[PDB]
RNA sequence: GAGUACACCGGAAUGAUUUGGGCGUGCCCCC
RNA sequence: UUAAAGUUGCUGCAGUUAAAAAGCUCGUAGUUGGAUCUUGGGAGCGGCCGUCCCCUGCUCGGCGCCGGCCCGAAGCGUUUACUUUGAAAAAA
């Protein structure tokens, strides 16, 4: 049984750049989804995206070009504060100046340098480089 | 897949994304209704009702003439059963086994099929529990066959 | 294969696929005008009826129950109807 | 007279005039055969994007389903009242603040922003069906809603596309297109 | 790649394929850079300007290749686009 | 008006005259 | 006794053949659970966007005006984790 839309998604949209495709359907759509391809979008990692609504769950069509290693998702959604977003971004990402993470805030889902910027902490989604 | 069978299937309905009623159907929602309070009266289930109403009189489901589903609309006239259909069919499906089981006790395939029954029996009763439907002291019992038909 | 269209997909590439596999959800089942030359009224049946069906007007039995659509009784008319 | 308002505000020119038009051609035709009680709520005035305004009608909930059989020849007549002048019924529905934990009865799906939208848009096209939402991001983050229209009785609403969108937008603030498919009827 | 004053450190910037978008690395045999060349309008001529591509081994090696050629000439202008 | 694809009419059109029918709105009969 | 031990693996180990998946199924605890309820505009600091106020209401008074209005308050606000903050936090 799916658990988490959101981890076969990135599973999906990793397979589906890392085998060549040029675009990849989600079967669900959520709107924590929208907003993590919308942080992508934003730090200029893939392109023009498609929402197709229905009346039951939409589904999503993403145009890779060919700017992703891979993009995942950690589970559980563990909660991290400011003073531990350093550990956790030396030992997850592959280098200092490129890759993001993302974790969910009340001021707004965003990558951990604008939740550094706003000082401000929450739960981490996954990370994309 | 199924719950109990390793078996995986998919076969079900599939509806249409337009959710308007057709133009060709003249009937409105008072006949329906009336139709809805005629085959209820005449002793069938929510089951068959959709069927009967989607096959001769044309309309493809009640929630597009009306807007109460079938059982709703039994639960508001208030001549709808007092237990839910799939529970009845359950308990009649396992006093049937239990009913084949008195007389051949070497038939382990049915002992088998009867413990899966009583296990599925639980699990929805269990349901109906939490859901505030059944009465909290509301148990299944082996011998009480006979009083729920 | 690399570079489809999958937001815009032929018609004969949708209806290849199954019906809960398509871009939408669409049934392609549907409904039907039934009418025999004996009696003079129409009724309105489905695909697949599942039940067996008597005419209103008591004429005879025109649908049969069978896996997949009905078969209809020889002698009968019928036209798709659609919105 | 026909048009009701909330409070005792005196309605502007427009309003009264159409309400007057209204009940003049109900009296002429043979439309007061059904449209003795059925009232109108009120009525705007907006520029949509070209050299032409359109008119908007607010329409009563419950009494919108006596309305569906009549729009079929009552925006012709307003259309023979005016020319380069385009009208289109819509009903009227209110919307509840979400509740946020600082503001008392439950707050039902059919109030809510989204199904008021979608109410919106389901009634701005009445004649065409809708077909499907399609609805395209922009690489700044902006929307970009799609919708696809009913194949058939396609002749007469074609030309509306542009005063869909504007009153739609003004309403909303949604940047909208119209397209019609063949690929089903 | 930059520093205090804007200067590029790298000793050199790699080739990148035209149809996946990835980079071309220095042992890799199997990259072919293909030139195509263009014709004039009037009559049709050989003029001595050409269209420059590049595919990396992987694609040639899974075997779309020529499809991702037949689709950057087409977007070019080349192909016909009814074709 | 129950049988058919038919016979009476009324709204309505330009003082007077009026155009083949069926309800499955698009194809089924009549010439 | 610690690091080397990614040979105790939470980060972070293995289970076809090297050590290792219960003969199979049901099942109470424990663990994990699909989608969907909130949005935009107004004015402006400025060269699309750096930055700004708005979207809990209902007996007593002072930034005050000429019986009409806000202002503050002796008195409330669905509850939790999360997150930022302040206090309280012996010395070495």
């Amino acid at each position: 049984v799916r658990m988490n839309v959101l981890a076969d998604a990135l599973k999906s949209i990793n397979n589906a750049e890392k085998r060549g495709k040029r675009q990849v359907l989600i079967r669900p759509c959520s709107k924590v989804i929208v907003r993590f391809l919308t942080v992508m979008m934003k730090h200029g990692y893939i392109g023009e995206f498609e929402i197709i609504d229905d009346h039951r769950a939409g589904k999503i069509v993403v145009n890779l070009t060919g700017r992703l290693n891979k993009c995942g998702v950690i589970s559980p959604r563990f909660d991290v504060q400011l003073k531990d977003l350093e550990k956790w971004q030396n030992n997850l990402l592959p280098s200092r100046q490129f890759g993001f993470i993302v974790l969910t805030t009340s001021a707004g889902i965003m990558d951990h340098e604008e939740a550094r910027r706003k000082h401000t902490g929450g739960k981490i989604l996954g990370f994309f480089f | 897949g199924r719950m109990h069978a390793p078996g995986k299937g998919l076969s079900q309905s599939a509806l249409p994304y337009r959710r308007s009623v057709p133009t060709w159907l003249k009937l409105t929602s008072d006949d329906v209704k009336e139709q809805i309070y005629k085959l209820a009266k005449k002793g069938l289930t929510p089951s068959q009702i959709g069927v009967i109403l989607r096959d001769s009189h044309g309309v493809a489901q009640v929630r597009f003439v009306t807007g109460n589903k079938i059982l709703r609309i039994l639960k508001s006239k208030g001549l709808a059963p007092d237990l839910p259909e799939d529970l009845y069919h359950l308990i009649k499906k396992a006093v049937a086994v239990r009913k084949h089981l008195e007389r051949n006790r070497k038939d382990k395939d049915a002992k088998f099929r009867l413990i899966l029954i009583e296990s599925r029996i639980h699990r929805l009763a269990r349901y109906y529990k939490t859901k505030r439907v059944l009465p909290p002291n509301w148990k299944y019992e082996s011998s009480t066959a006979s009083a729920l038909v | 294969p690399l570079a489809k269209d999958l937001l815009h997909p032929s018609p004969e590439e949708e209806k290849r696929k199954h019906k809960k596999k398509r871009l939408v959800q669409s049934p392609n089942s549907y409904f039907m005008d039934v009418k025999c030359p004996g009696c003079y009224k129409i009724t309105t049946v489905f695909s697949h009826a599942q039940t067996v069906v008597l005419c209103v007007g008591c004429s005879t039995v025109l649908c049969q129950p069978t896996g997949g659509k009905a078969r209809l009784t020889e002698g009968c008319s019928f036209r798709r109807k659609q919105h | 007279a026909k048009i009701v308002k909330p409070n005792g505000e005196k309605p502007d020119e427009f309003e009264s005039g159409i309400s007057q038009a209204l009940l003049e051609l109900e009296m002429n035709s043979d439309l007061k055969a059904q449209l003795r009680e059925l009232n109108i709520t009120a009525a705007k005035e907006i520029e949509v994007g070209g050299g032409r305004k359109a008119i908007i009608i607010f329409v009563p909930v419950p009494q919108l389903k006596s309305f569906q059989k009549i729009q079929v020849r009552l925006v012709r007549e307003l259309e023979k009242k005016f020319s380069g002048k385009h009208v289109v019924f819509i009903a009227q529905r209110r919307i509840l603040p979400k509740p946020t934990r600082k503001s008392k009865q439950k707050r039902p799906r059919s109030r809510t922003l989204t199904a008021v939208h979608d109410a919106i848009l389901e009634d701005l096209v009445f004649p065409s069906e809708i077909v499907g939402k399609r609805i395209r991001v922009k690489l700044d983050g902006s929307r970009l809603i799609k919708v696809h229209l009913d194949k058939a009785q396609q002749n007469n609403v074609e030309h509306k596309v542009e005063t869909f969108s504007g009153v739609y937008k003004k309403l909303t603030g949604k940047d909208v297109n119209f397209e019609f498919p063949e690929f089903q009827l | 790649m930059q520093n205090d004053a804007g200067e590029f450190v790298d000793l050199y910037v790699p080739r990148k394929c035209s149809a996946s978008n990835r980079i071309i690395g220095a042992k890799d045999h199997a990259s072919i850079q293909m030139n195509v060349a263009e014709v004039d309008k009037v009559t049709g001529r050989f003029n001595g300007q050409f269209k420059t591509y590049a595919i990396c081994g992987a694609i040639r090696r899974m075997g779309e290749s020529d499809d991702s050629i037949l689709r950057l000439a087409k977007a070019d202008g080349i192909v016909s686009k009814n074709f």
